[PDB]
DNA sequence: ATCAGAATCCCGGTGCCGAGGCCGCTCAATTGGTCGTAGACAGCTCTAGCACCGCTTAAACGCACGTACGCGCTGTCCCCCGCGTTTTAACCGCCAAGG
């Protein structure tokens, strides 16, 4: 495998990353192992929270992802809604908060 | 009461010798030995007859 | 001048709704309209200020979603 | 100037494969990787910073993963980010 | 006819407006009022399009969040009727003063 | 002979505002900051300065939401906490989803 | 355990506060968030002391922690 | 000393080296640090004289932090500035809702 | 031995010009270079934002007046960039 | 109002201790000298921000009108304040098993 990339089998840019860290003004020198180390994290991330998109999206029989989806699925999870807590996504609004008090009994 | 002795035992892992701390609680039969210098601990039941060797034996068989 | 009162009850009733307000006040919709005016104040205070040193007398979506960050208030959606 | 909308569609195929998305949905995710990767360099340079180490290295990333994220994200993140060590270390 | 003393009317519109998407707030008496705040520390500015949509986003966003918190305390206050220092006891939990 | 309440408490807050001493004391506080930390990794010791640092953030913090806390029940047309009025200021703050 | 905070201090929190009236739950409801925030602080300051491959935590360490949650503290060497 | 040489008192060359050493671009100017530094000054100036100030209200000649709380607390920009800000003996406002005010 | 720092002097030298007859607590004394250490990295953060949404790597003072009067509130800000201004005049003119 | 009496404030007092002066070092600021490209600047080009209007229409405004939560009041009942009474979280000195 001449990328890297294929050397560690995984879908992002490891030198734009270690680019990115060179411009970046981040450290004086930047390893090996860091970008490899941080890019899988993204990738995990990634993988993780369009999970939740996928099943969100699908809640809804559309093909298709929408913002209102991703609010959805972040705010129907724990952690990432934690993760989330000063973030706001365009076209996003809020949850279903209907109060008991307010049905017809 | 609970019994807090220092024992001339090896650590398994960080090799210090004479820095195991063994604190056997009979009340509920839980012993606990501890590394003074790496800090990791270990925990096994005990009886009433037990003593610091007893405790560190089962530690050794818990490694291997 | 007087676009502070271009904001319309309706529209204040629209956000309660979508806010999930059941009974609204009358005495709620100028003090909507002052916070509403020193929020953006502080916003677009900022944005400009960012244009300033940017040396370009327009300012970008960059720029304000730049400046919402420094505020900790930070929307995601257009890049920055 | 390179968005990262590919990457997005082979994770997209690796997890639900008959997936669509609009665009300001990927608008959003990349404003999202943006800012993860943005929060988790800086919180690596306070590390460096606070440690007076003049590179950085995995293990800096490894803390500050914990750092960010909270408990089962973080196990389940750790764990991916060592097997690829493994898997690039391996060849 | 079927007049309808109240209930479904108020809770029908915020099921319409939480299946809803979009804003709220219409484009243009927003636009206008950016100006004026804008016309106030360096004059004569000009603008793109998207920086005054993501204004727009953010300004809902962050009134929503206002009568949220509002809204729960109104019912800690025992009543449905909103309250002008609600608001400003939301605010002051908030530390944005 | 018997005084009648709520005055002796308002005197002592008079009193309590002026001196930033620590109010909780040291030994139970240790016990209990050990106690947790363990939970995280055994074997730990503490610097004693860091756990002067840990008292002081964690008094001041719940004086301020002592402080939020009191002030939504004086909202709430009453005088004396609940429990709720702390899950109403805890909602607006979000440490709790 | 958690049974280590008195009534009073938490009275006394109350009285720098400045809070009059007093109810019941308040006490055992104090100690579950005062448990919950100390958790998370404890538990990202030992992250940074496992970075620091020693085994006392720093008073820095603290305060870095305390900065990483947004809760600055000036005071002893920040 | 380029601080005697601005007729300032913070050393410009720390400074110019901490700039340096905290990643914090790849090239630094002449007189930046200088600007710097007098920001620091008139800040630092400013917080101390209410702080002098609030030793003259409690006639106390050395400053106690209680004294730097309540000078932070009384301003209206500073305490918006340093709202995310706590100290070790700091106490808050002397403060009573007057509604719990006895009759 | 190692030479640890502090700021303790020179901010020590402006309590003495701004009040000759004024004690001071060593706490309080590293209360303010912690916070002269907060206000640094704050606006040092800003500059390097700044850089990175100008994409350029000089620092000059303009970024330094701009960074200020983005964090600090106004009248404050303006107060001060006006003694860092008079400060720059004072110093570049000369050598 | 109004007195008695708790509660607190406030004034010498002394003591002790750390803030501050002070003093002899040495290492980074300085001083001076030498490459170099980043950027301050000149200038080219085409986009887009702006202004304006005509047409469409749905959206706001005013009012008619009941009405029903908000609120002042009430009685009530209960359960925290507080002051009193033990009482138990912390450390200090002779026993009677070891060696
Ligand atoms: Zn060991």
């Amino acid at each position: 495998a001449k990328t890297r990339s294929s050397r560690a089998g995984l879908q992002f840019p490891v030198g734009r990353v270690h680019r990115l860290l060179r411009k970046g003004n981040y450290s004086e020198r930047v390893g090996a192992g860091a970008p490899v180390y941080l890019a899988a994290v993204l990738e995990y991330l990634t993988a993780e929270i369009l999970e939740l998109a996928g099943n969100a999206a699908r809640d809804n029989k559309k093909t298709r992802i929408i913002p209102r989806h991703l609010q959805l699925a972040i705010r129907n999870d724990e952690e990432l809604n934690k993760l989330l807590g000063r973030v706001t996504i365009a076209q996003g609004g809020v949850l279903p908060n209907i109060q008991a008090v307010l049905l017809p009994k | 009461i609970k019994q807090k002795l220092e024992t001339q035992f090896t650590c398994l892992f960080c090799n210090h010798d004479n820095s195991v701390v063994c604190t056997l609680d009979k009340k509920n039969s839980i012993g606990l030995l501890e590394c003074k210098k790496c800090n990791l601990s270990f925990q096994a039941p005990i009886n009433s007859l037990s003593q610091p060797i007893d405790i560190y034996s089962d530690w050794i068989d818990a490694c291997e | 001048r007087d676009n502070i009162q271009g904001i319309t009850k309706p529209a204040i009733r629209r956000l309660a709704r979508r806010g999930g307000v059941k009974r609204i006040s009358g005495l709620i919709y100028e003090e909507t309209r002052g916070v509403l005016k020193v929020f953006l104040e502080n916003v677009i205070r900022d944005a400009v200020t960012y244009t300033e040193h940017a040396k370009r007398k327009t300012v970008t979506a960059m720029d304000v979603v730049y400046a919402l960050k420094r505020q900790g208030r930070t929307l995601y959606g257009f890049g920055g | 100037k390179e968005s990262y909308s590919i990457y997005v569609y082979k994770v997209l195929k690796q997890v639900h494969p008959d997936t669509g998305i609009s665009s300001k949905a990927m608008g959003i995710m990349n404003s999202f990787v943006n800012d993860i990767f943005e929060r988790i360099a800086g919180e690596a340079s306070r590390l460096a910073h606070y440690n007076k180490r003049s590179t950085i290295t995995s293990r800096e990333i490894q803390t500050a993963v914990r750092l960010l994220l909270p408990g089962e994200l973080a196990k389940h993140a750790v764990s991916e980010g060592t097997k690829a060590v493994t898997k690039y270390t391996s060849a | 006819p079927h007049r309808y003393r109240p209930g479904t009317v108020a809770l029908r519109e915020i099921r319409r407006y939480q299946k809803s998407t979009e804003l709220l707030i219409r484009k243009l008496p927003f636009q206008r009022l950016v100006r004026e705040i804008a016309q106030d520390f360096k004059t004569d500015l000009r603008f793109q399009s998207a920086a005054i949509g993501a204004l727009q986003e953010a300004s809902e966003a962050y009134l929503v969040g206002l009568f949220e918190d509002t809204n729960l305390c109104a019912i800690h206050a025992k009543r449905v009727t909103i309250m002008p220092k609600d608001i400003q006891l939301a605010r002051r939990i908030r530390g944005e003063r």
